[PDB]
């Protein structure tokens, strides 16, 4: 209810100006969508015109819809903007698939700022027209839009083990860990040390500055090296919508508002899964598993994925490109235990130890349980 | 990160961890290698296993990656040598010293954890047919650990 | 004596116990109302991990004490 309530009130406050075309004229080649889309959207001088209906046609797929090519144009341009290899955004981790601004975006695309506002122009444009962008960001991103402050707490969704280690520094004496006010970076197999503050390389994390240290570490991890960018993204995002008209939503709501839910494509999933120690594609238990998945709804599915892989998200190129601690690792299902035991998982190898269940509902009950009553 | 590693290194030099030695090879200070001797009167008796210890640039906020290079027949250690130890993932703490992670691995060798296994087939054996597990595990020590 | 065992879903399992019962048994009972083997259970009581080698009166778990059913499920 609460979310539904809010959304609607949100939709209405928005207003279509009266001195703009009936629709927005767009026709471009699917194989060069980014640059072309970029030039079009980024030339309009009456940014308001962009509030007109999406009228799109590609000189490739001459599908006479021109309504539905709007749902696609977003799903297609996203795969471009939020591609970890274009250089504008990257993955928070090798196995997290949640995007974040590349601090070194400037040293990749030479005038990247114009591009961020563009991604912003679009980004918001999609919210105005009730569409969704593809891919998700680390909480801090959303929090930056909302005008929230970033803190130690915010890096637990991004990197738990790091969070905890920092939180330890916070509740103990760190003099023995012999830390210095600096970090370590890598590029071309070379590890180079960077200072958090002037001469940090030479300063110890005592028990008097341990707070100020956890500050710089977080400041640097999610804020220092991207404010110019994150700001451009907003310049554009708000050329379509009033930034404060959105503060009514929260971190998770705003997320669901522009990046929807992450409903997992069940097919691409089943197809890129491997079975070990007994199980195989046509095995009885396996046959049920998937029929159990078929039944679950968006939430329960994403959870199931989170319980087994440790991330509720999925790579850009699907389940074929899944990663584990040590690299590429397809979803795995291995036979283990007696029917008594609940199913287990090792988020490091994206594996699921599934005890050989005797009946379908027998499996469904123990699975749906592990999934829900989980993450602790 | 740097100072943290050296210091911890000399701390091994001064009073080392019994049954296990570990230090960097080559110049790199982020890539060590360790040796652990099969706990006495365990099926790994007589053997000597080799391990790699890669320290991430996020140390010690993130745990070091530790793996067995020498084939070993155990319930929580697979063919790649991936070790299913808790203080290596969910339980790591910036305070922990290598000596203590190495020693923890010795522990796991003489007294497995067959209920939170990494290798299912082996777990069931060490649970139902113990002397089997011992016979097998011992033979692997002859082929790969010697 | 009556207590509560809250699962991570918001649900709760009210059971019937006596102050001398060993935590190892609070699970045997939750194991019939939920069917969850004890070795995959963890009852967290106000930030502390209650042992199966103790009793309800050792941690002052009294009438209406709300423990927590934590599923110990990710592997080793």
């Amino acid at each position: 209810f609460e979310f539904k309530q809010k959304y609607d009130y949100f939709r209405k406050k928005l207003k279509k100006p009266a001195d703009i075309p009936n629709r927005f004229e767009m026709k471009l080649h699917r194989n060069n969508i980014f640059e072309e889309s970029y030039r079009r959207i980024m030339s309009v001088k009456r940014p308001d015109v962009l509030k007109a209906r999406l009228w799109i046609e590609f000189e490739s797929e001459k599908g006479l819809d021109y309504g539905g090519v709007a749902r696609e144009w977003f799903f297609l341009l996203s795969k471009e903007m939020f591609n970890p290899y274009y250089g504008l955004f990257e993955y928070s981790a090798t196995d997290n698939y949640t995007l974040q601004i590349n601090p070194n975006s400037g040293l990749c695309n030479e005038d990247h700022l114009s591009y961020f506002t563009f991604i912003g122009r679009v980004a918001g444009l999609a919210v105005f027209h009730g569409k969704l962008l593809d891919g998700f960001f680390i909480r801090p991103f959303y929090k930056m839009m909302l005008g929230k402050q970033i803190t130690l707490n915010d890096m637990e969704s991004v990197d738990s083990e790091y969070y905890n280690s920092l939180k330890w520094i916070l509740e103990n004496d760190p003099t023995e860990l012999d830390l210095m006010f600096c970090i370590d970076e890598e590029n071309f197999g070379q590890t180079y040390q960077v200072d958090l503050k002037p001469n940090g390389s030479e300063i110890m994390v005592t028990n008097e500055n341990k707070r100020e240290y956890i500050d710089l570490v977080i400041q640097w991890r999610f804020v220092n090296r991207v404010q110019k960018q994150m700001n451009a993204f907003l310049e554009g995002f708000t050329e379509l919508l009033p930034i404060d008209l959105i503060k009514i939503f929260d971190e998770n709501e705003l997320e669901l508002l522009m990046c929807g839910l992450g409903d997992v494509d069940v097919n691409d999933w089943r197809q890129h899964s491997i079975y070990k120690n007994g199980y195989c594609p046509n095995h009885p238990v396996i046959q049920w598993f998937w029929k159990a998945v078929l039944l679950m709804d968006a939430e329960k599915r994403i959870r199931l994925l989170q319980f087994v892989t440790g991330t509720s998200r999925v790579p850009m190129n699907g389940f074929a490109e899944l990663y584990g601690s040590n690299g590429p690792q397809l979803f795995t299902i291995e036979q283990w235990g007696s029917p008594e035991k609940l199913p287990r998982a090792h988020t490091s190898f994206n594996r699921l130890d599934l005890p050989p269940y005797e009946t379908f509902e027998d499996l469904r009950e123990k699975l749906l349980m592990a999934v829900e009553n989980a993450q602790g | 990160a740097s100072k943290r590693i050296h210091k911890e290194l000399n701390d091994l030099a001064r009073d080392p961890p019994a049954q296990c030695s570990a230090g960097p090879v080559g110049d790199d200070m982020f890539h060590w290698q360790a040796t652990i001797m099969g706990p006495n009167d365990s099926p790994y008796q007589g053997g000597v296993f080799f391990l790699t210890i890669h320290f991430p640039t996020d140390y010690p906020f993130k745990p070091p990656k530790v793996a067995f290079t020498t084939r070993i027949y155990h319930p929580n250690i697979n063919s790649n040598g991936s070790i299913s130890l808790d203080i290596l993932r969910s339980q790591w703490s910036p305070a922990l010293k290598i000596s203590k992670v190495l020693l923890s691995i010795c522990s796991l060798l003489c007294d497995p954890n067959p209920d939170d296994p990494l290798v299912p087939e082996i777990a069931r054996i060490y649970k139902t047919d113990r002397e089997k597990y011992n016979r097998i595990a011992r033979e692997w020590t002859q082929k790969y650990a010697m | 004596m009556q207590i509560f065992v809250k699962t991570l879903t918001g649900k709760t399992i009210t059971l019937e116990v006596e102050p001398s019962d060993t935590i190892e048994n609070v699970k045997a009972k939750i194991q019939d109302k939920e069917g969850i083997p004890p070795d995959q259970q963890r009852l967290i009581f106000a930030g502390k991990q209650l042992e199966d080698g103790r009793t309800l009166s050792d941690y002052n778990i009294q009438k209406e004490s709300t423990l927590h059913l934590v599923l110990r499920l990710r592997g080793g």
